[PDB]
């Protein structure tokens, strides 16, 4: 199965609001997992099942799926945030990813 | 659950790599019923990061009775076992190319019958990178 | 105007927890079957009509409460056994002999120490183990558990062989039977009856293959969590059973040795005649059937024009990768590449190399493995194959062959399929209904 | 019919059937069997029991069906008894009664002690 | 008297001494004789609830001789019941209609179905 | 009010709020928490059944109040009835009959099966 | 020691006693005991006086 | 200067994965936990 996800990059201020969506090719139920990788550090889960929240991470995060489109929404940006991010599904990963910094 | 992964590992073109993922304390569980630890059903995942690339999954073990699945791709030269006795989980490479030399992670799954492929410990990674 | 009237005995049920008790129908058996309530000649069987009912095999608890029940009978039949602790001694090892190229090193004639009777004196004692329970430190080998774990010898009065059990749920619970068919993993089931309680099922123990068990009615099935997973196994069911001969061609004489006060241990004696290989046989073209009905069923959740090839297991543990089972009181770990070698596209027997273990861990337990005693006599057995438990493989979007390979490991799996078609209610006789009537 | 035999039936069979389905409510070491058994026997006697209770609560034991002195409000319900009757099966009904259970249960408690000592102040002459 | 005290006696005399037997009816570690009590006390709780619950189906609960509708087949047993009320025991009695006692407990629960469901037919009027 | 709310209080209010303590009447491997609570749900399930065999054997099974037909002998307790509804709660009053109860237990019983009887005696007609 | 080659001998603990207490045997309620109160009583058979306990 | 002989160094020779052979293993002990017969403690 094949992952899109969009958009490549993003840019934001302090304090607002973004969307990090993907569509996959099949439907896959709610099994969509959220990761943030910050420069030179491993990656941590943040969201499982795509609406639950993983331990020890900040509540401003959400997920959430509309028919086949999953995405993710930041509330009240801190730029300790800036990094990447990826959805997985299953086995497959989405390419590239999509790297948010501050302005 | 605090992951150990190996140190960085520099081998030339050709050869074979093996990278070591250590979670102690984490491979057996109790079962209340009969009250005794028997060995998990818990995965360990193994994924890739190149430089400036998104993450590409490998393989994953179930360390029950050391079952293993890996990506297609990458069939027929790597292999993924775990030894119990020491709570470790060893990825053997061979034949690596120019384009191998990455970040390798080693992740752990619950195996929750509800979350599907959760990945939740991660490992603080290794550099493997090969050149001539 | 309308009124509240209470009904009891009301055909109302909901899906609950319970805890069921075993019940054969009439030798001390490792299944603890000689303590099961006898069952009536006749169960009860009630259809039900007009009645559709949601199932789901792989949320369902019995499962789980069986998998712990055959957990906690296996460890109690250990229990008042023999304890092997003074087996862990260096063990001096020569090679053995009439052996035919396959069986070369493959069985070690090992001599070594034990504590008899008494205890001042110690007797040397010989015996044969094979290469799999014994590893290098003639040259001086110890048992393949003796770093990890300890042995207790399983009492060689209990018969391994699975005695059908019917589990049934006590008073005020009820099973449900999906009559379908054509039913795959989870879903409504129209065709549902309930009964009294379950039918025979027998807790055959086996990895890669089914043995046994119970076949389909209408066609081969196959039954999973999503497909689309490929973590997720797949069960399958025959129509028709694949008739399966295992046998060790060894006369594998058996040596009573004293070890302790009372306590006796069971060694292997020298083998009587050729040293051939267990080994195991498969009609070809009985096989061949039933690989071409799995793949024409199997197509259906991918395509006619994607392509099915299956392939020997990937790797892992030697209880995994091949098809272990258990046989006559004792372990076999056959080869079984020779079955997965298809390559499907839109008399002869198919012989596999077995292996023989004695130091057996099944659901690794941390501290304990039983020791199988020998078995007198050539040993062989009959089995029927009924269903497999395969895996698929991750491939790449562009790619449009699926490989499947066999896999298991997981009981729960296994015995998914024996129980896929009951479901455990709880029985509410109490309901509330309006009527015109008003009590005196 | 049988045990539960008019689970798929209207209201009209079921209610007539009461006994054939609540005739089967109720039908030696410290072995994992035996203690398994012993608890699904000790579950099934309490469960019998409740239910027992809580029809002897309500001033209906002995009795398959009873008739009380609450009203049905349309809140629980607006479906005429016609089709209540004749139309769906008896599980549909609970599914559609069950988040009110509670609150009838307690109605049915209160107007039977009530009644009860309105009986018993009145047989005081 | 006390309990079974009149057993070998007649019908006319042992029907009016029920309670004085029907009221005996109810009356640790895990070691071997923990265990065997604890099981003797439960399945004498679960044979009484057994026949308790068959006195309630036949709408009998809490009554220690009560009025059926049932009439009795003479194929049963077709002597006078002066004979049966003068002379014989209890035991002799039941060893009579030994092999008769299924289907009048049918009969019995059916009739009592019925009546019930008549007895709800008028009340709703 | 809750469970016990009227412990304290005074017969009347008691008196009228029974069924919140009747309804509260009844409400795993082999370890040391198993057995004990395994003993402790017998035991309250055999206690609970002695009381419904108490309750029975008067002929008032399901009715938290029933009436009887014997005589207050005043050698029990000769005080004034308003006095007794009005003043002593009721543990002040089981401490003022405990000595007492289990004669008029017996009568109770006794009156009822011959009540019974008598009822049997008369329906035959 | 005579067993030692064919048992696992384990010696009885010093402070129970293997003095014979006399114990009751008593059936759960909803049973009865009936005792043969007859003298004369052999194997088998009818006993005319049986009394409940 | 509060743990003047409070902690012991003990070895002993436990027997090693296989029932046959001695090895001499160290340790640690609280000293209320040993009694004499270096010097012999048990
Ligand atoms: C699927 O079901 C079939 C049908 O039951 C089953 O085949 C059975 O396998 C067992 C396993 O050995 C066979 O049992 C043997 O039968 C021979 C012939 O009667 C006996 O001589 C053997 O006796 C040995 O075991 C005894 C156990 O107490 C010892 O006391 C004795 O000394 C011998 O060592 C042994 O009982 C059996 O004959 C077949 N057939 C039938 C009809 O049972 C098959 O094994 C099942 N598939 C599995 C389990 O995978
Ligand atoms: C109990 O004893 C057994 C046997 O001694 C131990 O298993 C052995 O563990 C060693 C650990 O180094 C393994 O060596 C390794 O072999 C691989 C090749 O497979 C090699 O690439 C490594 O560099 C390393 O040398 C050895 O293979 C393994 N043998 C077997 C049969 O398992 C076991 O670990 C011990 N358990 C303990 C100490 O808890
Ligand atoms: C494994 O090795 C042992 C060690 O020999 C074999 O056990 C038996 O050992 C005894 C004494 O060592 C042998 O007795 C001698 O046999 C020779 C030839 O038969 C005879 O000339 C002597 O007088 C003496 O009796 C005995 O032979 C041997 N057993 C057999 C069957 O030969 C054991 O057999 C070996 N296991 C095998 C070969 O599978
Ligand atoms: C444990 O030790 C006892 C004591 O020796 C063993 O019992 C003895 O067994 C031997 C051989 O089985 C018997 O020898 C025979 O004696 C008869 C006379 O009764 C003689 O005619 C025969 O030729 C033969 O020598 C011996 O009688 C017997 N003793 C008793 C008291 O029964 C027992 O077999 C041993 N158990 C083991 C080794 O498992
Ligand atoms: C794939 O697996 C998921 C595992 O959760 C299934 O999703 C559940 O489906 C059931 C329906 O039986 C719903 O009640 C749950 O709410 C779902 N949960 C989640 C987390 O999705 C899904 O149905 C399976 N199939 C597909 C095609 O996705
Ligand atoms: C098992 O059969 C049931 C009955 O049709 C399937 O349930 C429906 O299947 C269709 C087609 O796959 C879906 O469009 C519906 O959404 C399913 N129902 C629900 C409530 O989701 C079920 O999918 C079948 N299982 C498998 C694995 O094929
Ligand atoms: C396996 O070994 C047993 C034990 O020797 C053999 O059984 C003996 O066979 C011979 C003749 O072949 C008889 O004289 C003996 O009476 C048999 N019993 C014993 C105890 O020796 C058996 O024939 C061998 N082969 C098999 C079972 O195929
Ligand atoms: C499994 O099949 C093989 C080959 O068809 C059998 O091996 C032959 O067995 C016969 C009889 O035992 C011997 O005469 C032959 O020498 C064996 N080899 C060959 C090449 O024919 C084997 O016996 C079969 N085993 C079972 C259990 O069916
Ligand atoms: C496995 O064993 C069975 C039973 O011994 C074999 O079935 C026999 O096969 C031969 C030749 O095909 C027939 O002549 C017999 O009538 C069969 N007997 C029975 C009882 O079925 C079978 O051939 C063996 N091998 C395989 C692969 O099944
Ligand atoms: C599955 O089949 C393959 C067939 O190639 C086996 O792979 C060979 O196994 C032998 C066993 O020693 C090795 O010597 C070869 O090097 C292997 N080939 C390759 C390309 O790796 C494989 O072992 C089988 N898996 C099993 C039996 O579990
Ligand atoms: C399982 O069986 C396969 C096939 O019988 C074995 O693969 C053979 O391995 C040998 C030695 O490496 C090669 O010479 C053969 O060419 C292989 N055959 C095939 C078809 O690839 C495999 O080694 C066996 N594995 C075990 C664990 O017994
Ligand atoms: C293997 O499968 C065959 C399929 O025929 C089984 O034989 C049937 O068994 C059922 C239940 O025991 C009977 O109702 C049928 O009458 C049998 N049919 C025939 C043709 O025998 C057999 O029991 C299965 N198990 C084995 C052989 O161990
Ligand atoms: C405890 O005792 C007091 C006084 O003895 C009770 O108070 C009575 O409350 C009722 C309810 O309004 C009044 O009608 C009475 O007049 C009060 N008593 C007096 C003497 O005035 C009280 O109800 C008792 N119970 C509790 C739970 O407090
Ligand atoms: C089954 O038989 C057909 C007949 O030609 C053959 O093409 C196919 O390869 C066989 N499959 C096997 C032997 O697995
Ligand atoms: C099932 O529904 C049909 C509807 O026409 C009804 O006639 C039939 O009686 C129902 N089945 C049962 C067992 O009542
Ligand atoms: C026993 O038989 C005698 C004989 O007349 C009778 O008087 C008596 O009532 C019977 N029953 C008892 C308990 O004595």
């Amino acid at each position: 199965i094949q992952v899109t996800q969009s958009p490549s990059s993003l840019s934001a201020s302090i304090g607002d609001t973004i969307t990090v969506a993907c569509e996959v090719s099949q439907d896959v139920g709610w099994a969509v997992n959220w990761y943030h990788q910050r420069p030179g550090r491993p990656p941590y889960n943040l969201i499982y099942t795509a609406h639950n929240l993983a331990p020890g991470v900040a509540s401003r995060f959400r997920g959430s799926r509309v028919g086949t489109y999953f995405t993710l929404t930041i509330n009240n940006l801190l730029p300790e945030d800036v990094g990447t991010y990826y959805c997985q599904v299953f086995d497959s990963f989405a390419p590239g990813g999509t790297r948010v910094d501050l302005r | 659950v605090r992951l150990d992964q190996s140190g960085t590992a520099v081998k030339k073109p050709g050869a074979s790599v093996r990278v070591s993922c250590r979670a102690p304390d984490s491979f057996t569980v109790y079962r209340p019923r009969l009250s005794a630890y028997f060995i998990g059903e818990f995965n360990i995942h193994w994924l890739r990061q190149a430089p400036g690339q998104g993450l590409e999954w490998l393989g994953f073990v179930n360390i029950f009775r050391g079952a293993v699945k890996y990506s297609s791709r990458f069939q027929g030269r790597i292999t993924i076992t775990r030894d119990t006795s020491s709570e470790t989980s060893y990825l053997d490479l061979g034949a690596l190319k120019a384009d191998d030399t990455a970040t390798y992670y080693c992740a752990w799954d619950k195996n929750v019958d509800d979350n599907p492929w959760r990945l939740d410990s991660w490992g603080q990674g290794t550099l493997v990178i090969v050149s001539s | 105007n309308l009124w509240v009237t209470v009904y009891y005995g009301v055909p109302v049920w909901k899906d609950a927890e319970t805890t069921l008790f075993c019940a054969s129908d009439a030798k001390h058996n490792v299944w603890a079957t000689h303590a099961c309530v006898p069952t009536d000649p006749n169960p009860q069987e009630i259809h039900l009509e007009n009645v559709t009912e949601e199932f789901n095999m792989w949320k369902n608890n019995m499962v789980e409460q069986m998998h712990t029940d055959i957990i906690s009978l296996w460890d109690q039949s250990l229990k008042p056994c023999v304890k092997l602790t003074p087996l862990c001694v260096t063990l001096q090892c020569t090679n053995v002999n009439n052996i035919t190229d396959d069986m070369r090193g493959e069985l070690k004639n090992c001599s070594f120490n034990m504590t008899t009777e008494l205890r001042d004196k110690k007797q040397k004692v010989y015996s044969l183990f094979y290469r799999l329970d014994v590893v290098q430190i003639n040259k001086e080998y110890r048992l393949i558990n003796c770093n990890t774990s300890a042995i207790t010898q399983a009492c060689p009065k209990v018969s391994f062989e699975p005695i059908p059990i019917h589990y049934c749920a006590p008073a005020g619970f009820a099973i449900l039977k999906c009559k379908d068919k054509k039913f795959n993993g989870t879903g409504p089931c129209p065709s549902v009856s309930t009964v009294q309680c379950t039918h025979g099922i027998k807790p055959v123990v086996s990895t890669q293959l089914l043995l046994n068990g119970s076949l389909a009615e209408e066609e081969v099935m196959i039954r999973s969590e999503n497909i689309t997973n490929n973590a997720k196994n797949i069960l399958v069911q025959f129509n028709t059973p694949v008739q399966i001969n295992c046998t060790r061609p060894n006369n594998n004489t058996r040596k009573s040795i004293r070890i302790g006060p009372g306590q006796a241990f069971y060694a292997t004696g020298d083998i009587i005649g050729d040293i051939r290989q267990a080994h195991c046989n498969v009609s070809k073209a009985t096989w061949n059937e039933t690989l071409g009905k799995v793949v024409k069923q199997l197509r259906k959740h991918f395509g006619n024009n994607t392509i099915i090839r299956f392939a020997n297991s990937s790797g892992g543990d030697l209880e995994v990768t091949t098809h272990s089972f258990n046989c006559g009181g004792e372990f076999f770990y056959c080869n079984t590449s020779g079955l997965f070698n298809s390559t499907w596209i839109s008399n002869d027997s198919i012989t596999l190399p077995c292996r023989i273990k004695q130091i057996i861990n099944m659901w690794q337990r941390i501290g304990q493995a039983m020791y199988a005693p020998p078995i007198q006599g050539v040993i062989r057995c009959v089995s029927n194959i009924t269903g497999l438990i395969l895996t698929r493989d991750g491939g790449s979007t562009n790619s449009t062959t699926e490989t499947f390979r066999p896999g298991g490991g997981d009981m729960r799996d296994n015995w998914r399929s024996e129980l896929y078609k009951y479901k455990v209610v709880k029985i509410e006789p109490l309901g509330v209904a309006p009527t015109r009537c008003k009590r005196r | 019919l049988g045990f539960l035999g008019a689970a798929g039936s209207t209201m009209g069979a079921a209610s007539m059937t009461l006994t054939v389905q609540a005739r089967n409510l109720l039908s030696l070491k410290l072995t994992v069997w035996g203690i398994k058994q012993l608890q699904a026997r000790v579950l099934a006697v309490e469960r019998y029991l409740r239910d027992q209770q809580l029809l002897g609560i309500w001033g209906c034991s002995g009795k398959l069906i009873c008739c009380t002195n609450v009203p049905w409000n349309s809140s629980w319900s607006n479906r005429n008894l016609s089709e209540i009757w004749d139309n769906m099966t008896w599980l549909q009904w609970d599914k559609e009664i069950s988040n009110y259970t509670q609150i009838i249960y307690g109605l049915l408690e209160e107007s039977q002690n009530q009644q009860e000592k309105n009986e018993q102040d009145l047989l005081a002459l």
